């Protein structure tokens, strides 16, 4: 964040961004300057994907851990077969 | 299948099998050994009704 | 017709697959029933010179070979043999058509019992269902047609059948014959809803109506050498002819007792003859058994013991109704799509040990809805590789004690499935001085199974984990279920698309009783679901 | 991806069905296979899965109709009889969308 | 338990196991060692059923006792007929 | 002689005064409850039905 | 696409996801059932990821 050049959509596009539900691009985003850079769209896309999985962080003290889903060959598989959960339940744990 | 001279198919087994199914269910057919240097006469039969 | 070699039926089927990959160099002549009368009659047909008698099938067989022989057929000069055509529908379809059989079936079932269209629709829906849950298959495999094992699980079975019915309007457990007997008997006083027991009772009434039609078209009082007139006219009333799937050893008892003059022979996985030792438990389970010992199950009104001899569980009418069901009602509804397979109990019983029923405190009410953490199917207790994930995949809700009844079921078990190949001379009506040399070989699977339809794109359970295809009938052949077999190629898949794969240690087509034309009749007829059953019954006359 | 998004797709198909009585995701062939195989044990209502299974049953009936009107056991140069007679059973011809 | 060589899934498979809801084989189950022994699958199967019937322990002070189920000739049988319960009730006693 | 001794055993419990008679079988005061479903009585004959 | 039962890697070659029957059913669906219902109104197109 600091002093790592907060995003103002001229040159400050950077992958380690940390925001969620940002109302920045949607209206407080006065138009782009006279700066060429083209792959800032791909920088934001990886950045927003990283800033959404990091924005999860919690909700995993409530949602139970992910499981095998399919049926692969687990490291034993010689004293019990493998069957995966079809994720149709409601993970909340309360 | 009594005539020779036209363009053949690339695979010989295709032509042989095609003649084999064509001969099934018919009266007059070329003889089974396919006599090279010959007139391809149909095999003669028994009496005529 | 080969012989058994005391293997575990997975190795033997694989060896048959490697043999059959290059055993057939060309298309066999007994499959081509797609010919009409004009094509069969035409002189280019190579089968026309081998159709002489109306009650004999002439084929080409290896010479100087007594028919039950080794796995690899010995090389010898070919000779022409004959085998008696017992069933009157075993005449080929160009000579006895499908339309004639359907019109004869319409003539037969004029005033007899017919099935209501609601039961027909529900049974047709559950026979063509590919998302049929495997939990029913595992429950039918573990219960294995024992009355005590069924009635120890009445709560769980009632909840399972109700949950499968009032979510998709399809009936359950119609696979096995020793399930609809027990449902119509025990779960028929009001435990199930009004529409389920109506479907089960309608199926049972149709089976008994077919039996009554068989009794009607015979004339009683003519018994020749220990054979009743029903067993001397029909085949579904013949005790020598057995069911394709055996659950109890009483069928072999009645077959060995009733025939008694046509020279019998039973080959159960190697050695000759069965043993039928009952009451197998955890201490002496012995999953890898190489003997010929079968599991008869516990007789409940008596003592099991050691020196106490075995007895039939049920009446002689039970075998007749089982044969009628398995040979008429199943191929009329599945229409040649069902396939018989065995089971892998050493991979199934450890998958049944894991129940995650929690510890409800004292003076507390049992939870019903699955939204509380105390329910066993709540997401907190859906630990992988248990039975709770197995029941949650099928979306069927159960309680704690219904899952805990598995331990009471677990007192009686089944070791493994084995292939029983029976053999006999023809009956006393057709036993002349030259037909006694001809024999009929038809195999059956002890502790086998049947699936109604095959799913290949369901990846929640790995393929071949529990069931492996061992099909024994022309009716129960399966070109699609062979993907469940381990190590399958597409060349074998297109090889089995034209020829039904029946292994030679379970009988051949030209030596069995049920042959190719009746399977062609059940798979290429579109008439009805009631006229097809009576047409199939009319085909099963000697 | 479908087996991970099972819950969201169940809610989406249910919300689209019991407000306008129209079947959803019918455009893709790799959607109704996954609906019938996975979402077919009661997650969807009783009428939706009947529609998907009836469409799949009709597709397999068309396949069996193709299989019936050929003669098996006659194949030339690594081509099965179905591919030598028909095109929907010919592996050289490809789907419009891959 | 002790000193009876706790299950580490190499050779320590033994019939008197006393566990319930064991998430040991399902994920904390680093792969099988370089030991021949093959009948540990049969040892585990008998052991798990013994570790599940013992894991009942309670739930018999809550549900009613098991009954005759079917109709057999119990020792009196000359002054009253015998009829067994069909187990379709809900045994809880509360 | 094998029916009337089978009709003797009725397991109707003792309900105290100023208490409502049970109708549903879920409460333990009902004759058809699993608590008073003792074997070889008329209650198991009615419960099997 | 990511394989269902296996490890991706880089040296591991590509394996088909489904059976050969899936191709047949996809061809049958896309060339029969889609043009029978839409009747020439549906259009195949790409996407903008």
């Amino acid at each position: 964040s600091n002093p790592t050049t907060f995003s103002v959509e001229a040159i400050a596009a950077y992958t380690p961004v940390a925001l969620i539900r940002l109302l920045n691009a949607s209206g407080p985003l006065q138009p782009g300057h006279r700066v060429d850079i083209a792959d800032a769209r791909s920088i934001y896309t990886v950045g927003a994907a990283a800033s959404a999985a990091r924005a999860r962080a919690n909700h995993n003290a409530n949602t139970i851990r992910r499981t095998a889903m399919f049926a692969e060959t687990d490291p034993m598989t010689w004293l019990r077969p493998t069957v995966g959960l079809r994720r149709t339940f409601n993970p909340r744990i309360i | 299948f009594f005539s020779r001279g036209g363009v053949p198919m690339l695979h010989d087994n295709v032509t042989e099998s095609l003649r084999r199914i064509t001969a099934s269910g018919g009266r007059l057919n070329p003889t089974e050994p396919l006599p090279i240097f010959g007139g391809l006469r149909p095999a003669t039969s028994a009496g005529i009704a | 017709v080969a012989e058994g070699t005391e293997d575990t039926l997975d190795v033997q089927m694989g060896r048959f697959m490697e043999t059959w990959a290059d055993m057939m160099p060309h298309h066999p002549h007994w499959v081509n029933e797609h010919l009409t009368i004009l094509q069969f009659i035409a002189p280019s047909n190579p089968r026309l010179r081998f159709e002489l008698n109306p009650a004999f099938d002439f084929f080409v067989a290896p010479g100087d070979v007594d028919l039950p022989g080794p796995q690899r057929p010995p090389e010898a000069m070919p000779t022409v043999n004959a085998t008696l055509r017992i069933i009157n529908g075993n005449i080929p379809v160009p000579l006895c058509p499908i339309s004639f059989r359907d019109c004869r079936g319409t003539q037969l079932g004029l005033g007899r019992h017919t099935m209501t269209p609601a039961t027909i629709k529900a049974v047709k829906d559950t026979f063509e269902d590919r998302a049929y849950p495997t939990i029913f298959y595992m429950l039918e495999a573990v219960i294995h047609g024992n009355e005590r094992n069924f009635c120890a699980l009445l709560r769980l079975l009632t909840q399972c059948i109700r949950g499968y019915w009032e979510q998709s309007h399809r009936v359950a457990f119609v696979n096995n014959f020793h399930m609809l007997m027990y449902i119509t008997t025990y779960l028929g006083n009001g435990e199930l809803p009004e529409v389920c027991i109506n479907i089960y009772r309608d199926l049972l009434q149709h089976v008994r109506a077919l039996r009554q039609t068989i009794t009607d078209f015979t004339i009683q009082g003519e018994g020749h050498n220990g054979e009743t007139s029903e067993a001397l006219n029909n085949i579904l009333t013949d005790d020598t002819f057995i069911a394709p799937i055996l659950w109890d050893c009483d069928a072999l008892i009645y077959r060995d007792e009733a025939a008694r003059d046509r020279l019998p022979a039973i080959r159960v996985s190697g050695r000759n003859g069965y043993q039928a030792l009952h009451f197998v438990d955890m201490a002496g389970h012995n999953f890898q058994r190489r003997d010929n010992v079968l599991i008869h199950g516990r007789p409940v009104r008596g003592d099991t013991g050691q020196a106490i001899p075995i007895t039939p569980h049920h009446d002689r009418e039970w075998g007749i109704l089982s044969k009628i069901y398995y040979y008429i009602v199943i191929p009329a509804f599945s229409r040649g799509s069902c396939c018989t397979m065995g089971v892998r109990y050493d991979r199934l019983y450890p998958a049944l040990q894991a129940v995650i029923v929690p510890e409800i405190p004292a003076d507390e009410e049992a939870p019903t809805t699955p939204e509380d953490p105390r329910h066993p199917l709540h997401a907190h207790q859906l630990v992988p590789n248990s039975l709770n994930v197995y029941f949650h995949n099928a979306h069927l809700t159960v309680d704690g004690d219904a899952l805990l009844t598995l331990q009471e079921l677990m007192g009686d078990m089944a070791e493994r499935t084995t292939a029983i190949l029976v053999s006999s001379a023809p009956d006393a009506g057709a036993a002349t001085a030259t037909t006694r040399n001809m024999r009929i070989y038809d195999g059956a699977l002890y502790h086998g199974l049947i699936m109604m339809a095959y799913q290949a794109y369901d990846e929640t359970i790995a393929t071949g984990t529990f069931f492996y295809p061992v099909p024994v009938n022309p009716l129960f052949a399966c070109p699609e279920h062979l993907a469940s077999l381990r190590g399958m190629t597409n060349a074998r898949r297109v090889l089995a698309k034209m020829v039904p794969p029946i292994p030679p240690f379970l009988g051949a087509n030209h030596h069995a009783t049920i042959r190719q034309p009746v399977a062609y009749h059940v798979t290429h007829s579109k008439s009805d679901f009631n006229t097809l059953t009576y047409s199939l019954l009319g085909g099963y006359f000697k």
